[PDB]
């Protein structure tokens, strides 16, 4: 955004600076250099804006955009969830073998050097705490939702 | 000897009271064994006639066995102690995990994501 409005080029010949600042409210936003290449500030000026929000509109767009209907009251493909519970763990073994590798070449060349040098091949340590978040929220959400169906549905 | 199952060697020590009378003590030890066998008559036993478990305490054949056989079960019949060995009512309980584990799974998520 940043709407603009012209300034007279008559005052440019006079060398006179317009708009006679009486409040510390105008010079808050800094103009971009690419707009400063153009006619700002020799032919037009910026104007600070805000937005008119109101509760007549605010609530009726928040509570209506992303509402999940009955998704978490499901079981998520019950033969395949435990199948996917091995589709991660199997390569998580070998990704821990890398974690059984990368720790072993420490007390070595000053691990700031182990920051530059590890941009070619994958590391365990970040990738290994990755799947643990995946292998938890996929399990804890699915195990809990199974045990609320047993009470509510008879 | 009261710690393990041994009962006869307990009453062999009730044949062997050497020091003084000890009378009021072993009679409470009688009484706390009387309900114990009347407790442990209730195991998985078959038909017993009115001689075998009639002599497991001490008694020959008074009406004292009718005091025990009408206190608990093992019904007075034609020389029989009837076995109501059911143990059937309690299983197939998904709900007792389903109340308790739904508490525990939330407790896993408490010390998992929110900072403590």
């Amino acid at each position: 955004i940043d709407a603009f409005r012209l300034i007279n080029a008559n005052m440019m010949v006079l060398g006179h600076e317009p708009r006679q600042t009486t409040s510390n409210l105008g010079h808050l936003n800094k103009p971009s250099i690419q707009a400063l290449i153009h006619g700002l500030n020799r032919h037009y000026y910026s104007i600070t804006i805000n937005y008119r929000k109101n509760e007549l509109e605010q609530k009726m767009l928040l509570n209506l955009h992303k509402k999940s209907w009955m998704e978490g009251l499901t079981l998520q493909d019950y033969s395949e969830h435990c199948k996917h519970n091995e589709s991660v763990v199997k390569e998580m073994l070998e990704l821990a073998k890398n974690y059984n590798k990368a720790v072993e070449e420490e007390d070595k060349m000053t691990p700031e050097q182990l920051a530059i040098k590890n941009v070619g091949k994958q590391d365990p340590k970040r990738h290994l705490e990755e799947h643990v978040d995946v292998l938890m929220t996929s399990n804890i959400v699915q195990c809990l939702a199974a045990m609320l169906d047993t009470v509510v549905f008879k | 000897y009261l710690m393990e199952g041994s009962y006869n060697k307990v009453f062999l020590a009730k044949g062997n009271i050497p020091a003084e009378s000890y009378t009021f003590f072993i009679d409470i030890l009688l009484d706390t064994i009387r309900d114990e066998i009347a407790g442990c008559i209730e195991k998985a036993y078959e038909k017993i006639l009115f001689t075998e478990a009639t002599r497991i305490l001490f008694f020959n054949t008074p009406k004292k066995m009718t005091d025990y056989a009408k206190k608990r079960g093992w019904v007075l019949g034609p020389n029989n102690y009837y076995s109501f060995a059911s143990q059937q009512q309690k299983p197939e309980d998904t709900t007792i995990p389903s109340t308790e584990l739904a508490k525990q799974v939330i407790e896993y998520a408490r010390q998992l994501e929110m900072i403590v």
